[PDB]
Order: C-alpha cells, then sequence, then structure tokens
C-alpha cells in the first residue's frame, strides 16, 4: 500500500504506531524485571 | 599604415601571419632597443612595424636571418 | 461508463481512496478519512466562497 | 603547471583522505566574542591554514625563520594566507551513504549494474525491506527482496547460512561482491542466441557500461560514500558586514547539519539504543548528505531560515547562473567604460569621439609611465597627485598616449561579429561618445538613448589585431552574404536624390559648360539652378587591358547637379553612374562598383565623400514636412459612397434568403478590398506625377517635388503603405486573433479617426508589439544552440582531394525563377568539370574559383546545372579544406587556413531571426511560350486521342530557345493531357485536366466488363433514385463487410465476346485489374465502358515562421509522415490482422520479402504491384528528414534542408548564403551506427563518430582486412551538441549533472580541441592568430 512516501517523518510515525501503550501495570512489571536482572548480575 | 593595412596583407598573405610578424618586430623595436629602418615621423612602434613590412624590408625570413646572425656573432665572442 | 470503470463499491472504500490519494503512505483509519473529507470541503473555517 | 588534458573519474575513500589535511569534528565556526576560529570547527586554522599571513596564534615561531614548521602549541602553521583557498578537509561517516547522483540521475547507474528496479533499491535503502546478499542454501538467491515478516520466517527455520541486510550497507555489500567478468561474458553469450529488439538494446547498453567500467579501473564500491570531503573555507566565506552583522554561504549550514547528525549517530551507537532509533538516525544522515550534494532532487528541498531552499553544490555548478556560464565563459573586465552615443558627422570612417574624462580614467597606468619617463614626477604617488589635480602637462601626455592606440566599441546584444569594432579615438569634451554615421547599420544603433561600451586593448599583439582584423575600414562587406554593409542612408540619400534630379526650364537651360568646375561656380553664384538641363564637357577614365587608365573626353548632356557631383567620383568609373537621378539602390551599386574595380582605399575615401556631400546638399535643399503635403484624392468620398451603397444592397438582398452567411461575408470583404485599391491608386496618381510646367510655351508634365513623395522615391525613409495610411484609407483590420472585421476604417491620419475606429486599431497594435517582445528570446535561444553545435569547425587543410560534390540548378518553384545561378554558385569551387562538346563547347577547368568573369562566361553560354564542391562532402578529418569551402565572403578571396567557420555560420543564420515573423487547382496553365519536355512519364493513349498519365511522379517543364527551364509543375496521377511531347505550347494554354476532388481510375481499352468477387449486400449497396431510376454501385470495405463476404476482393474483368484477354506484347502480365476497396462504379455490371472513362471516384477531401526553422534544424518528426518505398520489386497487400493493413513488397530480383504495417485510416496511393524504387513515395503528407537520409542519401537530405530553410528567409527578403546552412548540416550528421562484425573493436548497435570509423577502416584496409559497415545517423541540434567527444563542452552547454555523471563513470579524458574548452581553461583558441601556436605544440607530440 506504501505510496512511496519518501517523507522520513511518515516512516517514523508508521514504525512507531505499531507498539501500543500500557500503563500503571507494565511500568511496574518492566521495572521489576530490570531490577531483577541487575540483582542477578 | 595608419588608415588601412591592405598592402601589408597583400605582401605577406594571411592576415594572421601579418599580425604575428609585425608583433614580434614591434616588440623588438620597443624593448630590444633596435633602430627603425624607415623614418620615425612620430609614430608608435606598431605603425612603424607595419610601414616596414609594407615596403618589403621586414618579413619572417629576414627576421630569422637577422636573429641567427646576431646569435652566431654573440656566441663567437 | 464511469461507474463501470469505478473500482470503489461503498462509501467507506471511497473515503479510503480519497484519503490515500491526499496523504499517501498512511494507514486509512475510519475517523481519519471522515475528518479529512469534512474538513476538506464542508467545514466553516477551512473553505469559504465569499 | 603546464598540462595537456583533463580526466575525470570516481574517488576512492583513500583518495579523499589523500586530499585532506585533517578531519572536521565539530560543527562550530567561530567564537562569539573574539571572532577567531574554533579548534576543530569548520574554519580551523590548523587544518585549513592560517588566517593572517606569517603569524601563528601564539607567535613563538615567527620572523620567517620557520618555513613550513608547525607551531605546536597553537597548532597554526606559519605560511601565506592563500592556502585557506585551496586546502580541503574530510568527514568520516559512521554509516555508508549512497551518492545521490549515481542513484537517482536516470538511468540510475546503480540500477544498471545490479539489474534491479529503482524502487527496490529505494525500499532497501529506507529500511523498509531486507535483501538477500548470499543464499548458500538453495532456498533463496541474490537480489531477492524480503519483507519484514518474511525474513523472520526464513531466519527461524534456516539460519546461519542466510545473509540478508538492509540499507546502504546491503547495497554496498552487493556491489562489492559482484564480479564483472562473469556477467560480461554471460551477456556476450546471451545476445548471441535471441535478439528481442528491446531486450537486445538493453543488453547492449548494460554490456557497454560493464566493459567501460572494467576498462576505466573504477570499482563499483566507490559509488557509495564512507568518507566525505569538505570544501576550503574561503570558497564558503563567513564575512563581517560593516553593520556588525555577518554574511554566510549556505554550504556552512548544510555541512553543519551533516556533522551534527553524524556525531549523534556515533553517540547513539556507543550507547546501545533500540533499533528503531538508530534506523531513524541512519535515514536522517542519509537525507542530510543528499541535501548537501543536490538539494531538492530527493523530493522536498530543505528551506533555509527565511522561506527559501538552501543552495547546494550542484546548484553552484548547473544553471544559467552557475560557474560555467557566468564566471568562466564570460566575465567582467577591467579597463572598460560605458556611455550614451551621439552622432558626429565630421569624423572619418576610422575614428570615434571619446570623452576626455573617460579617456583619462581608462589610460591611467600608461599616463603614470610616461609621467615618470619624462621626469615630471619622481615617484608613482607624485604621479597620482599630478593626475587627480589635472595639470596641463597631464593633458599633453594623454594626447601623446592615445595617438595610434585603437579602442574597441561594443553594443549589446552582439548579434553578429560586426557588433564589436575597433576605432581610433579623437578626444572631445562632453560626456557622450560620438559614433560615425555610416556604422550605425552594422550596430543596429539609433541615437535615441542607446549606450555603448568601450574596451582598451593592452598588449602589442592585441593592438595589432585590433588594427588589422577588427578596424572599421576593414569591414565593408558582410560575412553572411557578399553585399556591402557601409550603405548610405536617410539624409545622405535625400541629399543625393535632390541634388541629382532634373527639372523643366528652371534657370540656365541649354548652356554649355567647360567641365564641372564651371558648374559649381555657376550654381553657387546664383546664376543657375541645380536642376538645369545643361551640356557639359566631361573626361572619363577607363581601365585598360593591363590596368592602364585611358582618358576619354566628350561633350555630354547632363544637369548642373550631376556635374557637381562628378567631382567626387574616383577616376576609373564610367560617367553613366552619375548621370541618372540617384536613389538608394543606385548609391549602393555605385559603392559596390567602385569596390570591385578599384580596390579598398578608393572606396573608403569615396564613401566618406559621399556622406559629406549628401549632408551638405540635403541641408541646402531645406526639405520640410507640412500638413498640406499629404494630399487626398478629390474623388475619395465618391468611391466610399458607391461601395457603401453597394454593400447596403447586398445586405438587403441577404434578407431575401438568396445569400447565406458565408456568401455575404466573402462578398462584402471583396467589395471593400476593391474600394481600397481604387482609393490607393487614385491617391498615388494624384500625388506622384502632379506638376504642370511651361516649357517656354505650352504645358508639360513631370514628376512632382512633393516632399513626402521625395521621401518615398528616394528610398530615404518612407514606403508606399505608410503614405497610403497618411492619405488614403487606413484599411481593414483584424479581430484579436484571426477574423478580419467586416467594415474597414475609412479615415486616414490627416482626417483623424473617431473613437470606435481607434479602439479597433489598438488590437493589432498591441498584438504586434507583444509579438516582438516575446520573439526576441526564442531568437536568442536558437542562435545559442546553433553556435554550440558548430564551433569546432576551422579550416584545417588546403585540398582534401575529394571528387564528390552537389549538383546545383536554379530554383524554378512554380512558374517564375526564384534564384538564378550567378547568385547561387558565385564563389564556389567546381569539381568534376562539366564539359559540353557540341552546342556550347563548354570548358570549365577543374577546381577554379568562380569569379564574376567566370559567371559572366557561364551566363553567355547559358548553362543551367553545375556540380560544385561542398562542405558536407569534404574528406578532411576534424575540419574542412579551403577548397571545399570557397570564398571568404567578407574578404573576397579563397578562405584562409585557420579561420573559425562554425561560429560565423551560426551567427549569420541566427542574426536575422529577430525580423523573421513570430483555390483554383483545376488545371495546369503555361505562362510563357516555349517547348514541353516531360520526365519520368507513363503514358497511355485513349480513343479520344488524349494522353493519359499513370506514372506517380510526372514533372512538367518549359524549355526555352536557348535550352533552359523556365517553369516546372507536378502532374497528378490520372490527369488527362492536351498535347504530347515535343511541340511548342503557347502562352496561357492549358495542358492538363483532371478532377480535383477525385482520383479516377482511367480506362485504356474497351470491351465487356465483368464485376468479379463483388456481391450486393456483401460488398456493395443497392441505391435507388427517383422516376429516372439511375443506380450507383459503391464498394463497401472490410470494416463493414460481413463475415461471409470477407475473402471477396473486388475486380473488373475486361473481356471480349470470347472472353480471351489479349496479352500485352512482350510482357507476360495478366490483365487482372483488382481495384481496391470503394471502387465506385455507378454504371451497373455489363455496361460498355469507353477507353479513358472514370471507373472509380475516390475523393481526396504549415507553421512557416521561426518555429518552422527551429523544427527543421532540430530534425523533429512530422506527426503524419509520408511513407516511402524501401525496396524495388512487386507490391501487394497481405493478410489483415485486427485491421493492421499488411503491405508486402517482394523484390523482382531480390528474394527477401519486406513487410510494412500500415495504419488503418491512412490511404494508399499505389494500388498493387508497380515498379517502385528506393524511397518512392506511397502516402501523402509531410516528409521526415530521417527517412530522406536513410533512403535517398546524404546529398538528398542536405538539399531538402537547404531548400526548406531558405524558403522561410526568402519570404521575408533575407539573403543568406547557402554555405552556412550546409556547414550546420555537416555538423549535424556527425555520428554513425555500426551494423557488421568488422575487424576492429566494435559491436552491433554502437554509435561512434563517423571520423573514428573512417580512421579505423582505412587503417585496416591498408592491411588487407575488411572493416565494419556503418550507416550515418541524423541528430538534432541539441542531441548532436550533447554527444561530442568532450565532457567540458557538453557540460558547459546544458544538462550538467547528467553528462558529468556519465563522464565520471566512464573515466573519460578531455583532450582540449575545441574553442569553448580552451576559452574555459584560459588559453589561446585554435583559430586565427592562435592557430600557429597550437600547430607548434602539435609537432611537440613528435618529440615525446
Ligand atoms: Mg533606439
Ligand atoms: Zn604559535
Ligand atoms: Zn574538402
Amino acid at each position: 500500500e506504501i505510496g512511496r512516501t519518501t517523507d522520513p517523518v511518515r516512516m517514523y510515525m508508521r514504525e512507531m504506531g505499531t507498539v501500543e501503550l500500557l500503563t500503571r501495570e507494565g511500568e511496574i512489571d518492566i521495572a521489576k524485571r530490570i531490577e531483577d536482572g541487575i540483582n542477578q548480575v | 599604415a595608419r588608415v588601412t593595412v591592405q598592402d601589408a596583407v597583400e605582401k605577406i598573405g594571411n592576415r594572421f601571419d601579418l599580425v604575428l610578424v609585425a608583433a614580434r618586430r614591434a616588440r623588438q623595436m620597443q624593448v630590444g632597443g633596435k633602430d627603425p629602418l624607415v623614418p620615425e615621423e612620430n609614430d608608435k612602434t606598431t605603425v612603424i612595424a607595419l610601414r616596414e613590412i609594407e615596403e618589403g624590408l621586414i618579413n619572417n625570413q629576414i627576421l630569422d636571418v637577422r636573429e641567427r646572425q646576431e646569435q652566431q656573432e654573440q656566441e663567437a665572442a | 461508463e464511469t461507474l463501470r470503470v469505478d473500482p470503489t463499491n461503498d462509501r467507506l472504500s471511497a473515503l479510503v481512496e480519497i484519503y490515500r490519494m491526499m496523504r499517501p503512505g498512511e494507514p486509512p483509519t475510519r475517523e481519519a478519512a471522515e475528518s479529512l473529507f469534512e474538513n476538506l470541503f464542508f467545514s466553516e473555517d477551512r473553505y469559504d466562497l465569499s | 603547471e603546464e598540462f595537456d588534458a583533463i580526466k575525470i573519474a570516481l574517488a576512492s575513500p583513500d583518495m579523499i583522505r589523500s586530499w585532506s589535511f585533517g578531519e572536521v569534528k565539530k560543527p562550530e565556526t567561530i567564537n562569539y566574542r573574539t571572532f577567531k576560529p574554533e579548534r576543530d570547527g569548520l574554519f580551523c586554522a590548523r587544518i585549513f591554514g592560517p588566517v593572517k599571513d606569517y603569524e601563528c596564534l601564539c607567535g613563538k615561531y615567527k620572523r620567517l625563520k620557520h618555513r613550513g614548521v608547525i607551531c605546536e602549541k597553537c597548532g597554526v602553521e606559519v605560511t601565506q594566507t592563500k592556502v585557506r583557498r585551496e586546502r580541503m578537509g574530510h568527514i568520516e561517516l559512521a554509516s555508508p551513504t549512497a551518492h545521490i547522483w549515481f542513484l537517482k540521475s536516470l538511468p540510475s547507474r546503480i540500477g544498471l549494474l545490479l539489474d534491479m528496479p529503482l524502487r527496490d533499491i529505494e525500499r532497501v535503502l529506507y529500511f523498509e525491506s531486507y535483501v538477500v546478499i548470499e543464499g548458500g542454501m538453495t532456498n533463496l538467491e541474490r537480489q531477492q527482496i524480503l519483507t519484514e515478516e518474511q525474513y523472520l520466517d526464513a531466519l527461524e527455520e534456516f539460519g546461519d547460512e542466510f545473509d540478508a541486510k538492509m540499507g546502504a550497507e546491503a547495497i554496498q555489500a552487493l556491489l562489492k561482491s559482484m564480479d564483472l567478468e562473469q556477467e560480461c561474458e554471460q551477456l556476450r553469450e546471451e545476445l548471441n542466441e535471441t535478439n528481442s529488439e528491446t531486450k537486445r538494446k538493453k543488453l547492449t547498453k548494460r554490456i557497454k557500461l560493464l566493459e567501460a567500467f572494467v576498462q576505466s579501473g573504477n570499482k563499483p564500491e566507490w559509488m557509495i560514500l564512507t568518507v566525505l570531503p569538505v570544501l576550503p573555507p574561503d570558497l564558503r566565506p563567513l564575512v563581517p558586514l560593516d553593520g556588525g552583522r555577518f554574511a554566510t554561504s549556505d554550504l556552512n549550514d548544510l555541512y553543519r547539519r551533516v556533522i551534527n547528525r553524524n556525531n549523534r549517530l556515533k553517540r547513539l551507537l556507543d550507547l546501545a539504543a533500540p533499533d528503531i532509533i538508530v534506523r531513524n538516525e541512519k535515514r536522517m544522515l542519509q537525507e542530510a548528505v543528499d541535501a548537501l550534494l543536490d538539494n531538492g532532487r530527493r523530493g522536498r528541498a530543505i528551506t533555509g531560515s527565511n522561506k527559501r531552499p538552501l543552495k547546494s553544490l550542484a546548484d553552484m555548478i548547473k544553471g544559467k547562473q552557475g560557474r560555467f556560464r557566468q564566471n568562466l565563459l564570460g566575465k567582467r573586465v577591467d579597463y572598460s567604460g560605458r556611455s550614451v552615443i551621439t552622432v558626429g558627422p565630421y569624423l572619418r570612417l576610422h575614428q570615434c569621439g571619446l570623452p576626455k574624462k573617460m579617456a583619462l580614467e581608462l589610460f591611467k597606468p600608461f599616463i603614470y609611465g610616461k609621467l615618470e619617463l619624462r621626469g615630471l614626477a619622481t615617484t608613482i604617488k607624485a604621479a597620482k597627485k599630478m593626475v587627480e589635480r589635472e595639470e596641463a602637462v597631464v593633458w599633453d601626455i594623454l594626447d601623446e598616449v592615445i595617438r595610434e592606440h585603437p579602442v574597441l566599441l561594443n553594443r549589446a546584444p552582439t548579434l553578429h561579429r560586426l557588433g564589436i569594432q575597433a576605432f581610433e579615438p579623437v578626444l572631445i569634451e562632453g560626456k557622450a561618445i560620438q559614433l560615425h554615421p555610416l556604422v550605425c547599420a552594422a550596430y543596429n544603433a539609433d541615437f535615441d538613448g542607446d549606450q555603448m561600451a568601450v574596451h582598451v586593448p593592452l598588449t602589442l599583439e592585441a593592438q595589432l589585431e585590433a588594427r588589422a582584423l577588427m578596424m572599421s575600414t576593414n569591414n565593408i562587406l558582410s560575412p553572411a552574404n557578399g553585399e556591402p554593409i557601409i550603405v548610405p542612408s536617410q539624409d545622405v540619400v535625400l541629399g543625393l536624390y535632390y541634388m541629382t534630379r532634373d527639372c523643366v526650364n528652371a534657370k540656365g537651360e541649354g548652356m554649355v559648360l567647360t567641365g564641372p568646375k564651371e558648374a559649381e561656380r555657376l550654381y553657387r553664384s546664383g546664376l543657375a539652378s541645380l536642376h538645369a538641363r545643361v551640356k557639359v564637357r566631361i573626361t572619363e577614365y577607363e581601365k585598360d587591358a593591363n590596368g592602364e587608365l585611358v582618358a576619354k573626353t566628350s561633350l555630354k548632356d547632363t544637369t548642373v547637379g550631376r556635374a557637381i557631383l562628378w567631382m567626387i567620383v574616383p577616376k576609373g568609373l564610367p560617367y553613366s553612374i552619375v548621370n541618372q537621378a540617384l536613389g538608394k539602390k543606385a548609391i549602393s551599386k555605385m559603392l559596390n562598383t567602385c569596390y570591385r574595380i578599384l580596390g579598398l582605399k578608393p572606396t573608403v575615401i569615396f564613401a566618406d565623400q559621399i556622406m559629406y556631400t549628401g549632408f551638405a546638399y540635403a541641408a541646402r535643399s531645406g526639405a520640410s514636412v507640412g500638413i498640406d503635403d499629404m494630399v487626398i484624392p478629390e474623388k475619395k468620398h465618391e468611391i466610399i459612397s458607391e461601395a457603401e451603397a453597394e454593400v447596403a444592397e447586398i445586405q438587403e438582398q441577404f434578407q431575401s434568403g438568396l445569400v447565406t452567411a458565408g456568401e455575404r461575408y466573402n462578398k462584402v470583404i471583396d467589395i471593400w478590398a476593391a474600394a481600397n485599391d481604387r482609393v490607393s491608386k487614385a491617391m498615388m496618381d494624384n500625388l506622384q506625377t502632379e506638376t504642370v510646367i511651361n516649357r517656354d510655351g505650352q504645358e508639360e508634365k513631370q514628376v512632382s517635388f512633393n516632399s513626402i513623395y521625395m521621401m518615398a522615391d528616394s528610398g530615404a525613409r518612407g514606403s508606399a503603405a505608410q503614405i497610403r495610411q497618411l492619405a488614403g484609407m487606413r484599411g481593414l483590420m483584424a479581430k484579436p486573433d484571426g477574423s478580419i472585421i467586416e467594415t474597414p476604417i475609412t479615415a486616414n491620419f490627416r482626417e483623424g479617426l473617431n473613437v470606435l475606429q481607434y479602439f479597433i486599431s489598438t488590437h493589432g497594435a498591441r498584438k504586434g508589439l507583444a509579438d516582438t517582445a516575446l520573439k526576441t528570446a526564442n531568437s536568442g535561444y536558437l542562435t545559442r544552440r546553433l553556435v554550440d553545435v558548430a564551433q569546432d569547425l576551422v579550416v584545417t587543410e588546403d585540398d582534401c582531394g575529394t571528387h564528390e560534390g552537389i549538383m546545383m540548378t536554379p530554383v524554378i518553384e512554380g512558374g517564375d525563377v526564384k534564384e538564378p545561378l550567378r547568385d547561387r554558385v558565385l564563389g564556389r569551387v567546381t569539381a568534376e568539370d562539366v564539359l559540353k562538346p557540341g552546342t556550347a563547347d563548354i570548358l570549365v577547368p577543374r577546381n577554379t574559383l568562380l569569379h564574376e568573369q567566370w559567371c559572366d562566361l557561364l551566363e553567355e553560354n547559358s548553362v543551367d546545372a553545375v556540380k560544385v564542391r561542398s562542405v558536407v562532402s569534404c574528406d578532411t578529418d576534424f575540419g574542412v579544406c579551403a577548397h571545399c569551402y570557397g570564398r571568404d565572403l567578407a574578404r573576397g578571396h579563397i578562405i584562409n587556413k585557420g579561420e573559425a567557420i562554425g561560429v560565423i555560420a551560426a551567427q549569420s543564420i541566427g542574426e536575422p531571426g529577430t525580423q523573421l515573423t513570430m483555390a483554383a487547382e483545376s488545371s495546369i496553365q503555361v505562362k510563357n511560350k516555349g517547348s514541353i519536355k516531360l520526365s519520368n512519364v507513363k503514358s497511355v493513349v485513349n480513343s479520344s486521342g488524349k494522353l493519359v498519365i499513370t506514372s506517380r511522379n510526372t514533372e512538367l517543364k518549359l524549355i526555352d530557345e536557348f535550352g533552359r527551364t523556365k517553369e516546372s509543375y507536378k502532374v497528378p496521377y490520372g490527369a488527362v493531357l492536351a498535347k504530347g511531347d515535343g511541340e511548342q505550347v503557347a502562352g496561357g494554354e492549358t495542358v492538363a485536366n483532371w478532377d480535383p476532388h477525385t482520383m479516377p481510375v482511367i480506362t485504356e481499352v474497351s470491351g465487356f466488363v465483368r464485376f468479379t468477387d463483388m456481391i450486393d449486400g456483401q460488398t456493395i449497396t443497392r441505391q435507388t433514385d427517383e422516376l429516372t431510376g439511375l443506380s450507383s454501385l459503391v464498394v463497401l470495405d472490410s470494416a463493414e463487410r460481413t463475415a461471409g463476404g470477407k475473402d471477396l476482393r473486388p475486380a473488373l474483368k475486361i473481356v471480349d465476346a470470347q472472353g480471351n484477354d489479349v496479352l500485352i506484347p512482350g510482357t507476360d502480365m495478366p490483365a487482372q485489374y483488382f481495384l481496391p476497396g470503394k471502387a465506385i462504379v455507378q454504371l451497373e455490371d455489363g455496361v460498355q465502358i469507353s477507353s479513358g472513362d472514370t471507373l472509380a471516384r475516390i475523393p481526396q477531401e504549415i507553421t512557416g515562421g521561426l518555429p518552422r526553422v527551429a523544427d527543421l534544424f532540430e530534425a523533429r518528426r512530422p506527426k503524419e509522415p509520408a511513407i516511402l518505398a524501401e525496396i524495388s520489386g512487386i507490391v501487394s497487400f497481405g493478410k489483415e490482422t485486427k485491421g493492421k493493413r499488411r503491405l508486402v513488397i517482394t523484390p523482382v530480383d531480390g528474394s527477401d520479402p519486406y513487410e510494412e504495417m500500415i495504419p488503418k485510416w491512412r490511404q494508399l496511393n499505389v494500388f498493387e504491384g508497380e515498379r517502385v524504387e528506393r524511397g518512392d513515395v506511397i502516402s501523402d503528407g509531410p516528409e521526415a528528414p530521417h527517412d530522406i537520409l536513410r533512403l535517398r542519401g546524404v546529398h538528398a537530405v542536405t538539399r531538402y534542408i537547404v531548400n526548406e530553410v531558405q524558403d522561410v528567409y526568402r519570404l521575408q527578403g533575407v539573403k543568406i548564403n547557402d554555405k552556412h546552412i550546409e556547414v550546420i548540416v555537416r555538423q549535424m550528421l556527425r555520428k554513425a551506427t555500426i551494423v557488421n562484425a568488422g575487424s576492429s573493436d566494435f559491436l552491433e548497435g554502437e554509435q561512434v563518430e563517423y571520423s573514428r570509423v573512417k580512421i579505423a577502416n582505412r587503417e585496416l584496409e591498408a592491411n588487407g582486412k575488411v572493416g565494419a559497415t556503418y550507416s550515418r545517423d541524423l541528430l538534432g541540434i541539441t542531441k548532436a551538441s550533447l554527444a561530442t567527444e568532450s565532457f567540458i563542452s557538453a557540460a558547459s552547454f546544458q544538462e550538467t549533472t547528467r553528462v558529468l555523471t556519465e563522464a565520471a563513470v566512464a573515466g573519460k579524458r578531455d583532450e582540449l580541441r575545441g574553442l569553448k574548452e580552451n576559452v574555459i581553461v584560459g588559453r589561446l583558441i585554435p583559430a586565427g592568430t592562435g592557430y600557429a601556436y597550437h600547430q607548434d605544440r602539435m609537432r611537440r607530440r613528435a618529440a615525446g
């Protein structure tokens, strides 16, 4: 479908649109996993 | 001469050859310190060269012979 | 004859066609196409025949 | 220092580091308080050199003790400042980046090497999809695009053998791995099996690229950048404006953002970021590099701070305002001045008046020098102060300096070479330059506010060639055509006309005078008039056999004025020149005669004296213009009223319905045109010869002395049309675009127009004015293209020794002779003499210049066709010989070796461009008496005893008593004639008759007619008429033919009572008259047709300006080209396919059948198998030059182009010698294409220079071997100029980026032959004075 949109801004927004937000639970989940990795090392 | 240069061209041939020959002769007169063959009559070196060429005194062959003789004499001493 | 050549079928496909003609390279969501068409020709602050 | 050639090639990264003096790491430029440069910024002193000469920042290593030594502490080397103009830097990119020029500039070289469509490289570079570098496992291959998820699918399964990459790294890895030799050989093999024309040519071009790319030594890897160079600071300055602000070039900005993105990419990679972020950075870096190298080609141009796009490097090279045209081919100049011009009539032909102030300024240093020589000033500063205070000795010195020193006068636009001329100065006061009146025509100058520029030649050689080549007394003939340019004009002509004209009895009839001196003494004492008819004793001189002047004395009948004028005329000319009332033509002819008899110097002096006398006597005449001088016919209102009443009655008759709109409109226009002509003729009759004088007795009638009539006759300024507007009617006008208004303007300028008539005339006024305004630009562009194509031409040899030529005949278009020979052959060299033993015993010796005398001989012997040596056939390489050229029109002799022909030709053709704009066909009627000679005629006698012609090309002529052609005509096919060949026709007679809106198939014999393969309903239609009941049969074509009647080809059998057809004697052809479709026979089947009757009736029912010549020279293809017969033999139709008309020519002797597709709706002139030859026309329409060249040959295309260009100029009365158009055509046939395997390194389909092929071919034929076979191609002006063997010439011309890319890839080498090349590099051109110099360097190639 790509209409050869050479505009880099369009490519950036198209790439970033895929990943979806998640709040109040993930942040805690990922922070815990980061601290766990650091504690392991 | 002063007005029209037809006779010199007729004497030598090409206009371009005329320009080159008369230029080297005029340089000779101006800076080399030679003596004009024809009378001054209050003329620039350019027109003196053209009048010399006009009446058969200066020509490429004659200039070459003169220069070779001068070089030969200079190297002799 | 124009209908026979016309590829789009319903309203929504037509809006999608216009949307990807005006802004090529972007995904044509419902709301985006709707807003584009309205603001394009029928909105007070974006069109004026004095 | 000294060099020989310039070469271009790609730059390897190590090369770019080789240029560098250090790498630039920070984007800083200068410090904000102390404006010194920063440590590693864009302006560092360490890498680009020191700011101030011989002084480092600390200054510890100073006083020129350390030369080249680097002061370590401040890092600043102690040398000159100029180095900041030439040292370069570099930048090491974190990720390889593609060079835009080799990616987008079509055909996209990167695409050609890898054989990938462009969009695929695009999608790879912008990180949108993967690409497979190396599939060792058989699943995948090289150059296969992999989508995002597809790569995951292939990796998870296979892995560890799967190389896929994305972005510029991938492209560089692809190029680095690809081996050229393999594909070279593979494609060489592949062309050997199958040649699909499209596939064949694309493979040829790709093989060409690979072979050249291997030869040049470049490697494809280098098309992608890893190191990027940085231009020296002083070519992108950052300078302080006086107001405290700073001015900067845009390259500073573009470089800064490239450096910023690069630094941040390094930071990102060092920091281990997620992949989407680094992909973003990589794209932005690539975009920044693209915007640096060429802005806006990547789609969206980066705009500066203001609103506008930043201007990048390619922008600095390309345009009309790039380096090439604006600073290298033409540049601003010292020692020059400019001012308004004014007429000085007292000057001699070689002088110009120069203001004192301009002269004082221009010749400044000369004055300083001679002030020091004479001791009047000790030092130069004293000389300055002497000059600025203008002491008297300064003026004396200046007068001594300018003497004998010529200056150059120029007026822009410089259309032709006479726009720059050298004059000798005369110092005047005032501030305007004084120009001699006679040279205005050459300059196209008028004294109403123009300005001219003055330049000073400096060296001795410059002075000499200003005096010899450029002086105004050397330019009296034009180089375009041979006619003189010094031509007396307005006031001069009026004075000479008034002085010469004669009058009845006025003072001093019939006195007898002892020569002109008494005539002057009489006239100036008031004892006689200038017009008296008197008898004067005159002595002419006449040049003898050996140049002697014989004197002859006689008693002539003349006037006082002519006697006085005779005192000027140099001795040698006849008296008959002066003895008639002189106009403009007479004066110009007088000068021309004096030139070709006496020489140059007498004509110069004579031209001056003519000017002086003309002014003097024009002033003494006191001619003036009052309003009573515009007389109006006494019977104008009668004509107007009659025309008005007649138009009123025709309009009244219209409402009876007897007259339609078109009838009424045409009738009214015709009426008003007739009335206009009657009014104009009555006005001229009343005006021109209206003076009745008593001749000592009764009345007499003579031409009038009306002042406006004088200005008309003399050719001074007026014309007939202007006077018509002043005194007759103003005429008919046209609506804005085409239509001509019905009611004309009946008033004239003496009477005054009214509101509506004025408004009507304004339309045409503005249209014409806008036309000129917007036509000048097209003229300029055309002449620029012409100059660039043909610049390399210079006369190089003396005699190529060729035996070719062009046959030339006088142009006999229509009825009247457009051009005789003497205008068309004068001054050309005859090759392969034409002898006529017999009637004329014609002897023309070989290789002679056609003087006037030889032309006179030709006229009196009355020969018509002569073969003449021509430039297009010359055999010299890289030039033309003197002999194939002919005269040097401006000078008057055989042309000198070393003169620049091409520029002269282009200028002479392009100069008149500005003044260049923007049906009773029943039978053939002979104008004058003569004899008929037909040529190429197929005749058949009918029962009526009238000659019927079936030949396609039949030409009618008119041989006179002396054996010349006076008329020529084109007899159409199937036209009935009146008389046969041989007898003398009479003036006015009609010789041919045919149906205009019909092409009839004419019968030859009688008998019974059988309608074959033509059924009603399938092939024809029933047509029923009224009570009379006359039916007509009309053949329907296969378009509407039913499926059952498709194979039926209509034909007419001509049978006798027994049916047997008698065969034509000797010939075995069967009488099978298969008439093609729509053979409309009104008479039904079984009707006796007489011989000569119509069988079928098929009916048959121009830019011309500056665009016309622009299209002729550009070799554009007409939209509807006539088709030509390629190969002789038999012609037929074949099997139609989808309606594709199928044309099969099988040769009579040749075996190979040749097929042509034909468009459906186009008609065919020929019916069936005929004897059609090479390039026999078969369809109707404009003809294409390409086809002419392929079929007829080179001489044909030259003749075609010459004729159809010259028509456009003749229609405007512009005279140009054909030689120049021949030169342009020569330069326009430069290339050839090879169809053979020869012995040399050529190929199928290559395009190479014709000269190169000639050299290789003659070289091999000196060794026995057989060379390749070629065919010349014809290319337009722009193509041919863009395809030279030199990238500097082409690059300066047009389309810079494309030609630079091709040259860079192919590794070209420029050898500096042309004139533009040497001009750019600052050298002596290889033409004229410089010629000798280069030839010396040529022999230096012998000792190397
Ligand atoms: Mg003017
Ligand atoms: Zn230092
Ligand atoms: Zn030649």
